[PDB]
């Protein structure tokens, strides 16, 4: 009881922890399944598509597809009555992806538990753990809540790079997504956070401090310091002439890059699960009307709005195989 | 006393898992079609 | 008397540096400014495509700041040179998207002289050059979309639109155009930003959590993986890392100007007897064959 | 189809574009053996 | 707008020459 | 002596700064003497491979060939609209770049590691010597000049270049008449680099190429003659620091802007670029699409001629963008404004409907999710090398923008950092 | 921040949760107000509380209180005598409750100059014994109104009492005996518990950390139930769910009862006269809770409109006389081709983009529509305009007629009180587990923090 | 035996038995 306590919370390469019950087992489970599904299991049954190395897929394409349309919002659980402890068909029927998703949560938590365990045995602040709750939100939101809001586990995010392409795609036709203001603050958050990186290290390595001689400055006796490395003066007066105003405080400098990003990414966590129930934004009525009344008035919304039409019409006979949707050539929609 | 028995066991896995490939038994394992078994004919 | 503007311009002591870059910005920056403004909010309708059908980009032509845009040149005029002087009159430069052209020619050079001006103040304050450095990757971004761009498909009407829909709709064509998302170097773009904003949050948290100490900052981070640690080393990292993916991912704007084209994976497996087996590749070929057919006004192959 | 007294050398003719990108790794090679001093 | 054209030809070249014999004197 | 970390101050990593001491001037030499050989080495070694893979059934442009046009243009070994006669001269001259490689490769090795570790007597540089390397970018200066004149002298005398615009297809000639007259030859460098003038990209006959790489030859002959003779001036004395890597970084900017106009170059130019051998420029393969759409059809008249704003007959819908495209097949049927219908109706020989069908495949006015190509997608050499040429332009001024900074910082002795 | 001054009294909090129970129940009894002002009872077949925007409304009736004093009851009735707990008097209960509540606050703000081994077991029994008898006073109907159940076609949903279900039958999430048997049993096990913790047994902020935790995931839970469907969110007083339009629940009951009754005696259109208007108006898109969007405010009458009435069935026939059917929008599709297939499967005729050429345009495959049951049953449309109007009407389900003026309707769809109930409580889930983490690091930090 | 042992061989005897499954399939003929 503290026998155990002890061996777990020692000094070794990697910390174990009592998180590391959770985070090490359900990692290597979700990352070994990924490549057991991405080396050997196909998607034809549940989507029609060829989706591993057996198949002659490359990494651009490979993915644990999501379980078919059928299987609803099932676990999909090995021993359930979908699969029956036949593994074929569990692998046929997506339970690879519910595997992953749901062993993914728990090695997240797990992960969030470890960044916490640590900063208490450390001493330190947790905001490492608070700042991974937006990687956390942003998962849940995306790959539990909206297929749970969803019609089933089919149309969450395939653990694959062409099958995340395919989900950004699908989220622009369905749910314009690139209009929803929350994914617009997350794009400011991650834009923001990606200059607040760029800026804050090459403001730091251009007001350094010169302490040795060597022309290579990756050893001043300063690195060891940490920020002090640096000239805080020199480059708050850089900035408040070159920008008009400079972050006076390095505390508040560094709580604005903690800050930035994972706002951001809670702001598109919140966008996701509004569409999760279909909540899309942003209607404008009024041009959708007057377009729809002048041939002669277009927008960019309007131009946006038959873009979303033809990603829907033309993506859906194969995006759903299950629906079998049959649009013939003269229902589809074109600029011809 | 290290690197005898990696010599025989790296190898190997590697052996068996082009094995499990090449005498197609990582199809019938996961269900995967073969090239001649997508559109049932 | 002359060496007198040349020392309040090269001031260090003004509440604004301003340079000689910077006396070769704020004209452009002055004139890119004021008519972006204007034409957001009171161009008349712009016919982007050439063939009469005008694109209603401002605000009082029934937009809202959400869907409003100053709509790229005309495809009539292609890459030539509008300036206000050589069109007929006032409303047929309007008509083919003059303001567009005379803003993009005055904020890209102003953005360039930005950069130099970072420089020109970095080097009499004594700091090292090289924030100017980090600087040129949204330079060359936005250089890529609104010049580069336009110069390989030969028109200025496929530049970035100035206004928030506008810009998801130049998105959207070009992955129908190019297949940016099988890019590689849009893939390096994503892991710049994404990990750009991983680094940030993380030497954000990392740093603010050990206020109060990078001993319990790196017994901290040094146990949560394996066991930098200098911060020199760190910094630049944190620099280098969104620097360097900006600039590929700029780089694949710029040679998808000469249709250097994403990965194509359509019809690449196929079955024994040579039936094409799809693949999610082919799935995103059919979504971005969705935004083709709508942007195109005439194709050439496809009933 | 190239001259045919030189069809023999064919093969070295397919390695010599890319002996330029073998002299970059050469540099990282000598780098490695003196210990990156 | 052909004075307007010259307007502009003189503004481009007198702000230029101002950058050229910036960096001409030398700091 | 300066040869790791300690002695020089400089990282492995960037170990090659550490021969801008003038204590290594002669590893300084062989540096440059062994990468020039490797620069011949690639070209000796890419036409080869060119050569060997390739057929003489598709043309040069379906082949992945960049190195064979550029043989081809000087008009070596090809005939009557750019078809190859004899392999042999390509791989007379791919083999003459090994040779060479070789020569510039042992001297190289020689220089960093045998000779001297430091020059002496006239080979002896000192890079704040303001006279020394003016000296020496004026021997350099006259060298080009040299051979630019030696490349107008080939194209005047020994055996011509390929002109695309020679009429019936194309032909290789002697450029026998080079436009020496000095407002056509500067006239180039003062048109706008905007669409329809195309500031030297423009270039469209071989007089002008010929007779702007005399006036070429000569100024940098006077230049290079100036350099040896007059040593520096004292208004370029505190313009910028007189050191090693602000001349690296000065290079480095003019190569940057180099590259761009070579991508310029390859993209727009079909006159330098002749199609028959880099394939058709984008402009010019939309103009061919609507050409035999024309001679299909019938077989602003028509729903594929309007008026350009400037009012003359070009070709409609998207290609209406490109019609400041002007090709040597598509040219004998443009009359005072743009187009001619009489000329699109009886005048059309075989080869240019021989010509623009070839030039129809080529052309992004389709659509890409399915496939944009001839077989399949098919990139054109033309999208090569303005794509490679690009990067290069893009991280060339990058190390421009590095090394200048660099080297300002430098010699005001802030480099290494701050002052506490 | 703020708020952190009540920290080292305990009364001023007792003031402080109090004040939070005023603000809570006069929310309560005055949004109830609010939506009876603004609701319409005269149809609950084509205007039910869940097409009008009615949050709280819903929740009231679950309970067993289903009239006004007015006379009307949201079930169907119009009694003279409505009893004393109505809408009205449960709105009132709340408003006397927080006034009452806002001067005990105050009391308790002002004279709090007045023990955890014991506090949380005190707690935990009252909870029980409220759970409990919840369960088994209320919902089982001996000494209460019970709970509404309706059947699963919900057109006769009541307030009945309702025995414990005790088995597995009781964790069927639509079997209204489990939840009344989950709170009899989780009330003896929370009694058990708590005078557990009464007889046989640090910082605050760990306290709200937890409590706060069990608030996040029952709000994914509640998020959940509302969203996909129980015993306890009926689709009379929430309405149907997403889920129910995607399996075509209600057209598969519906042809249910029509091939029964045409099997039984009776002709196509005896058959469909035979099927509810309320069972029609549940199998139509635009009461599918997720057609709305994020900024499309209000009730979903204020998008289609008041229903005036069912069409009745449109059945298609093309020129060969053979049976045709549109294929009906799915929830994900704003817009939706307008095609119409054979009993086969193959495309017969559509609605084509431009219209360039169909060959399968409704011009030229003659196509017609008949009605059964319903507004128009009897009647036969060829004319194109009327077919092509009736088979965009077909892609959504069941035709209704609407009148866009009652409510000055945009024709936006929007979603139901279910769908906005389970919308902001995944929101406010989201936001409650990052104030479980931001409270749990701090009372688990408390020593690096101050 | 503990830890150090069974991180490296449950991350290293799949890791290579799938990289001898991935190159068996290079040559696979379809
Ligand atoms: C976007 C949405 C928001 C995010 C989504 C997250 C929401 C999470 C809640 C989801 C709600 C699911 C409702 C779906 C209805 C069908 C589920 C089902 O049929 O599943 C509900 C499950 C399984 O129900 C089973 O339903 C079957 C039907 C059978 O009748 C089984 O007997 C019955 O157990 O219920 C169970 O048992 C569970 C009960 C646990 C009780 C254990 C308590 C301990 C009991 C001590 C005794
Ligand atoms: C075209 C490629 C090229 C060429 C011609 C050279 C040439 C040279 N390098 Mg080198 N170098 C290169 C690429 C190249 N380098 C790359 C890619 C790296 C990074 C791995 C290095 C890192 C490096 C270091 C650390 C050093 C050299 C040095 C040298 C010089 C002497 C080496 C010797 O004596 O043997 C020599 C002239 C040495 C030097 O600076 O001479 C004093 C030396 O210290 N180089
Ligand atoms: C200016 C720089 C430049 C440009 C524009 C090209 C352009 C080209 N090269 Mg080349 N090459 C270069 C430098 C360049 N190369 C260098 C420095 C090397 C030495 C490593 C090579 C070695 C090389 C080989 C061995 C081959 C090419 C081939 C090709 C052609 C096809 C490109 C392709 O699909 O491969 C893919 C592009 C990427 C993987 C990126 C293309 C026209 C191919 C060809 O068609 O031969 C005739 C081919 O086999 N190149
Ligand atoms: C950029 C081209 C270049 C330059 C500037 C030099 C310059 C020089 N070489 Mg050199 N060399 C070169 C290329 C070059 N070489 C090539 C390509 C080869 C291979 C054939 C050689 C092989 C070579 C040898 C064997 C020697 C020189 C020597 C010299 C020095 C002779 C000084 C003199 O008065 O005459 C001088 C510094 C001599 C020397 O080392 O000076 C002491 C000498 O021994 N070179
Ligand atoms: C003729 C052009 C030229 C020349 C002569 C130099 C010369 C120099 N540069 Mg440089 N630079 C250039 C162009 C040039 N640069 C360009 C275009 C850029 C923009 C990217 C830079 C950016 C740059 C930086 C940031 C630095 C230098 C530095 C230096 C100095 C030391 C570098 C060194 O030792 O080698 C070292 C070589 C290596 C470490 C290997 C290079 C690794 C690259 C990134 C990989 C190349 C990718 C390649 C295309 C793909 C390879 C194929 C693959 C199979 C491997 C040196 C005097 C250093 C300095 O300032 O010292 C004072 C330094 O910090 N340069
Ligand atoms: C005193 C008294 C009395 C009276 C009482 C009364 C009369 C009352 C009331 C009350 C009321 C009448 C109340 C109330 C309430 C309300 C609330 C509590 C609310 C709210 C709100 C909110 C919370 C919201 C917020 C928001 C908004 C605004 C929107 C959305 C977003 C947000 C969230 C921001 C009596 C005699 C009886 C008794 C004794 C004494
Ligand atoms: C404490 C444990 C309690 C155990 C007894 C609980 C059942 O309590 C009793 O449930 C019955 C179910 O028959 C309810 O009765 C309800 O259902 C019955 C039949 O199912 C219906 O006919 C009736 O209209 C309805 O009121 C009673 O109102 C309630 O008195
Ligand atoms: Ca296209
Ligand atoms: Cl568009
Ligand atoms: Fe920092």
């Amino acid at each position: 009881i503290k026998q155990l306590d002890d061996w777990l919370k020692r000094d070794r390469f990697v910390f174990i922890g009592w998180s590391g019950l959770l985070l090490f087992p359900c990692s290597f489970l979700a990352i070994g399944a990924w490549f057991t599904g991405t080396t050997f299991v196909t998607s034809w049954y549940t989507h029609g598509l060829v989706s591993s190395y057996l198949e002659g897929c490359n990494f651009l394409t490979v993915a644990v597809s999501t379980p078919a349309e059928s299987m609803g919002h099932s676990l999909l659980l090995l021993w359930g009555p979908e699969a029956s402890g036949d593994f074929v068909r569990w692998c046929q029927i997506g339970g690879l992806w519910t595997f992953t998703a749901l062993h993914g949560v728990f090695g997240l938590i797990g992960f969030m538990l470890r960044q916490i365990e640590i900063a208490r045995l450390v001493g330190i602040r947790p905001y490492n753990a608070i700042a991974f709750s937006a990687p956390i939100a942003v998962y849940c939101a995306t790959f539990l809540i909206y297929p749970l809001g969803q019609s089933s586990w089919f149309f969450g995010p395939g653990f694959g790079v062409s099958a995340i392409f395919r989900f950004l795609l699908f989220f622009q036709g369905f749910h314009n997504y690139t209009l929803n203001p929350f994914h617009m603050m997350g794009v400011t958050g991650v834009l923001g956070g990606a200059l607040l990186c760029a800026i804050h290290g090459a403001t730091v390595q251009n007001t350094l401090f010169r302490d040795n001689q060597s022309k290579n400055t990756f050893k001043g006796f300063s690195t060891d310091q940490g920020e002090e490395t640096y000239s805080m003066v020199t480059a708050n007066r850089f900035w408040s002439q070159i920008f008009g105003i400079a972050f006076s405080n390095k505390r508040w400098l560094h709580f604005f890059m903690l800050f930035v990003p994972v706002t951001g990414l809670w702001m598109s966590a919140i966008g996701m699960a509004g569409l999760a129930f279909n909540l899309r934004a942003y209607d404008f009525v009024s041009q959708e009307i007057r377009a729809a009344e002048d041939p002669e008035f277009e927008t960019f919304y309007t131009k946006n709005i038959l873009l979303n039409e033809g990603l829907r019409a033309w993506l859906s006979e194969m995006d759903q195989p299950a629906k079998k949707f049959v649009f013939p050539d003269e229902v589809l929609p074109r600029g011809f | 006393r290290y690197w005898i028995i990696h010599s025989i066991t790296i190898p190997a896995l590697f052996i068996a898992g082009w094995l499990f490939v090449s005498t197609g038994l990582a199809y019938d394992a996961f269900g995967t079609p073969r090239p001649n078994e997508y559109y049932p004919s | 008397t002359w060496d007198r503007f040349c020392n309040w311009v090269t001031s260090t002591e003004n509440r604004l540096y301003i340079g000689w870059f910077g006396v070769l910005m704020l004209p452009l920056l002055g004139v890119s400014i004021t008519v972006f403004v204007t034409a957001f909010i009171a161009a008349p309708p712009v016919d982007i495509d050439g063939i009469r059908e005008p694109l209603s980009g401002s605000l009082l032509y029934g937009n809202n700041i959400i869907t409003a845009a100053v709509v790229p040149t005309s495809n009539a005029i292609g890459l030539h040179f509008y300036p206000i002087w050589e069109a007929a009159t006032l409303d047929e430069w309007l008509y083919n998207g003059g303001p567009y052209q005379m803003i993009a020619f005055h904020y890209i050079p102003a953005l360039l002289c930005y950069l130099g001006r970072e420089w020109e103040l970095s080097y009499r304050l004594g700091m090292r050059p090289w924030i100017c450095i980090a600087y040129s990757a949204p330079v060359a971004a936005t250089i890529s979309v609104f010049l580069i761009y336009p110069i390989g498909q030969g028109s200025f009407s496929d530049g970035l639109p100035m206004g928030i829909s506008g810009t998801f709709n130049f998105m959207f064509v070009f992955q129908a155009e190019h297949n940016i998302l099988m890019h590689p170097f849009h893939m390096l773009g994503v892991a710049g930003v994404l990990g750009g904003s991983l680094f940030c949050a993380m030497h954000g948290s990392l740093v603010t959590s050990s206020l109060v100490n990078i001993l319990a900052a790196h017994g901290y981070f040094g146990r949560l993986i394996f066991q930098f640690n200098n911060s020199r080393q760190l910094h630049f990292f944190l620099a280098a890392w969104p620097v360097v993916c900006i600039w590929f991912v700029a780089l694949g704007i710029s040679t998808m100007a000469f249709n250097l084209n994403g990965f194509n994976f359509n019809h690449s497996v196929l079955d024994s007897q040579g039936r094409v087996l799809p693949s999610w590749a082919d799935v995103v070929n059919r979504a971005s064959l969705g935004f083709e057919v709508m942007h195109e006004r005439n194709a050439h192959n496809f009933p | 189809e190239l001259p045919e007294a030189y069809r023999a050398f064919g093969p070295l003719i397919d390695v010599l574009p890319i002996l330029p990108i073998f002299f970059l790794l050469l540099a990282f090679v000598w780098q490695a053996s003196v210990g990156f001093r | 707008m052909v004075t307007l054209k010259i307007v502009v030809y003189l503004t481009v070249s007198f702000f230029v020459g101002l950058f050229i014999f910036g960096f001409l004197s030398g700091d | 002596p300066g040869y790791d970390e300690a002695t020089s101050g400089y990282a492995w990593w960037a170990g090659n700064a550490r021969l801008i001491t003038p204590e290594l001037t002669g590893r300084f030499l062989g540096a440059h003497v062994a990468h020039a050989g490797l620069v011949a080495l690639w070209a000796g070694g890419m036409l080869l491979f060119e050569v060997s893979h390739f057929n003489l059934s598709k043309p040069m442009y379906e082949q992945g060939c960049i190195l064979m046009p550029h043989i081809a243009t000087l008009g070596i070994g090809v005939g009557q609209s750019g078809e190859i006669t004899s392999m042999f001269p390509f791989f007379a001259i791919g083999v003459a770049h090994l040779i060479g490689s070789a020569v510039l490769g042992i001297g190289g090795m020689y220089h960093a590691i045998k000779g001297p570790e430091k020059l002496y007597g006239f080979f002896q540089f000192d890079w704040t010597d303001r006279a020394k390397v003016a000296q020496i970018l004026g021997f350099h200066i006259a060298i080009l000049g040299i051979f630019a004149l030696l490349f107008a002298a080939k194209a005047m005398y020994w055996g011509g270049l390929y002109d695309p615009w020679a009429p019936g297809g194309g032909d290789v000639r002697l450029v026998t008449n080079p436009t020496l007259d000095p407002r056509i030859i500067f006239g180039y460098l003062i048109k706008r680099p905007t669409g329809g003038e195309g500031w030297i990209v423009s270039v469209n006959n071989l007089e002008d190429i010929i007779g702007g790489h005399i006036w070429i030859g000569c100024i940098l002959i006077a230049g290079g003659i100036w350099h040896i003779l007059v040593p520096p001036l004292r208004w370029t004395y505190n313009l910028f620091p007189w050191t090693g890597e602000t001349y690296l970084s000065q290079s480095l900017g003019n190569v940057a802007g180099q590259a761009f106009i070579a991508a310029a170059f390859i993209w727009f130019n079909n006159t330098a670029y002749p199609s028959v051998f880099y394939g058709p420029t984008v402009p010019e393969s939309s103009q061919a699409q609507s050409f035999v759409f024309l001679m299909r059809d019938q077989g602003g008249l028509g729903k594929y001629l309007q008026r350009s704003p400037t009012g003359e007959i070009i070709f409609g819908g998207e290609t209406m963008r490109f019609w400041d495209a002007r090709a040597p097949w598509l040219e004998p049927l443009r009359g005072k404004n743009g187009l001619d219908l009489d000329k699109l109706q009886h005048d059309v020989q075989p080869w240019q409907l021989r010509r623009a069908a070839e030039y129809m495949t080529h052309s992004p006015i389709g659509s890409l999710n399915s496939v944009a190509g001839l077989a399949f997608n098919y990139v054109s050499p033309r999208t090569w090398l303005a794509s490679a040429h690009f990067i290069f332009g893009f991280f060339f001024l990058v190390g421009h923008l590095w090394h200048a900074g660099r080297a300002r910082a430098a010699a005001a002795g802030f480099e290494t950092g701050l002052d506490r | 921040r703020v708020h952190t001054s009540v920290l080292n009294d305990p009364g001023r909090l007792i003031a402080v949760h109090i004040m939070h129970n005023a603000l809570c129940a006069g929310f309560a009894g005055s949004m109830l107000l609010f939506e009876l002002a603004l609701f319409d009872p005269s149809d609950p077949v084509l205007n039910p509380m869940w097409r009008q925007g009615c949050f709280l409304m819903p929740f009231v009736s679950r309970l067993g209180v289903v009239n006004s004093w007015q006379g009307w009851s949201v079930t169907g009735e119009t009694f003279t005598n409505p009893g004393f707990w109505t809408f009205e008097t449960v709105a009132i209960a709340h408003i006397i409750f927080s006034g009452l509540s806002f001067l005990a606050a105050c009391w308790h703000w002002v004279y709090w100059d007045v023990d955890l081994p014991k506090v949380f077991g005190i707690h935990l029994t009252l909870a029980g014994i409220l759970c409990f008898g919840f369960g088994a006073f209320h919902l089982t109907g001996l000494f209460g109104p019970g709970m509404w159940v309706s059947d699963p076609l919900g057109l006769t949903g009541h307030i009945q009492g309702v025995a414990p279900e005790w088995g597995a039958a009781g964790f069927d999430p639509h079997n209204p005996g489990g939840v009344v048997a989950h709170h009899i049993a989780l009330g003896i096990v929370a009694i058990i518990g708590g005078l557990f913790h009464i007889f046989v047994r640090g910082n605050i902020e760990g306290t709200l950390a937890s409590g706060l935790a069990v608030f996040f995931s029952g709000a994914f839970i509640a998020a959940g139930t509302m969203w996909y469907g129980t015993a306890t969110t009926p689709i009379e007083l929430w309405g149907p769910t997403r889920y129910q339009w995607d399996q075509g629940f209600f057209q598969q009951a519906i042809s249910r009862q029509v091939k029964a009754s045409i099997s039984d005696g009776k002709s196509p259109s005896e058959a469909w006269s035979e099927i509810p208007t309320k069972l029609a108006f549940y199998d139509y898109i635009g009461n599918s809770p997720a057609k709305g969007g994020l900024f499309r405010v209000g009730r979903m009458v204020d998008g289609d409109g008041l229903p005036t009435g069912w069409l009745g069935h449109p059945v298609f026939k093309d020129g060969e006389g053979r049976e045709l059917t549109v294929r009906r929008m799915p929830n994900f599709f704003e817009n939706f081709p307008v095609v119409l297939f054979d009993q086969d499967g193959i495309v017969r005729a559509d609605i084509p983009f431009r219209q360039a050429e169909s060959k399968y345009g409704i011009e030229q495959t003659g196509v017609t529509v008949s009605f059964y049951g319903g507004e128009l049953d009897g009647q036969t449309f060829s004319d194109p305009k009327d077919v092509k109007k009736y088979a965009r009407r077909a892609q959504l389900g069941e035709p209704f007629e609407f009148d866009r003026s009652v409510y000055d309707s945009d024709g936006l769809f929007r979603t139901s009180n279910r769908g906005f109930f389970a919308f902001f409580h995944v929101i406010f889930g989201l936001l409650w587990f990052f104030g479980h983490i931001w409270h749990g690091l701090r009372a688990l930090f408390q020593d690096v923090f101050s | 035996f503990t830890i150090r042992w069974l991180a490296i061989h449950a991350l290293a005897i799949p890791s290579v038995f799938f990289l001898g499954s991935i190159a068996a399939m290079q040559f696979i003929q379809r």
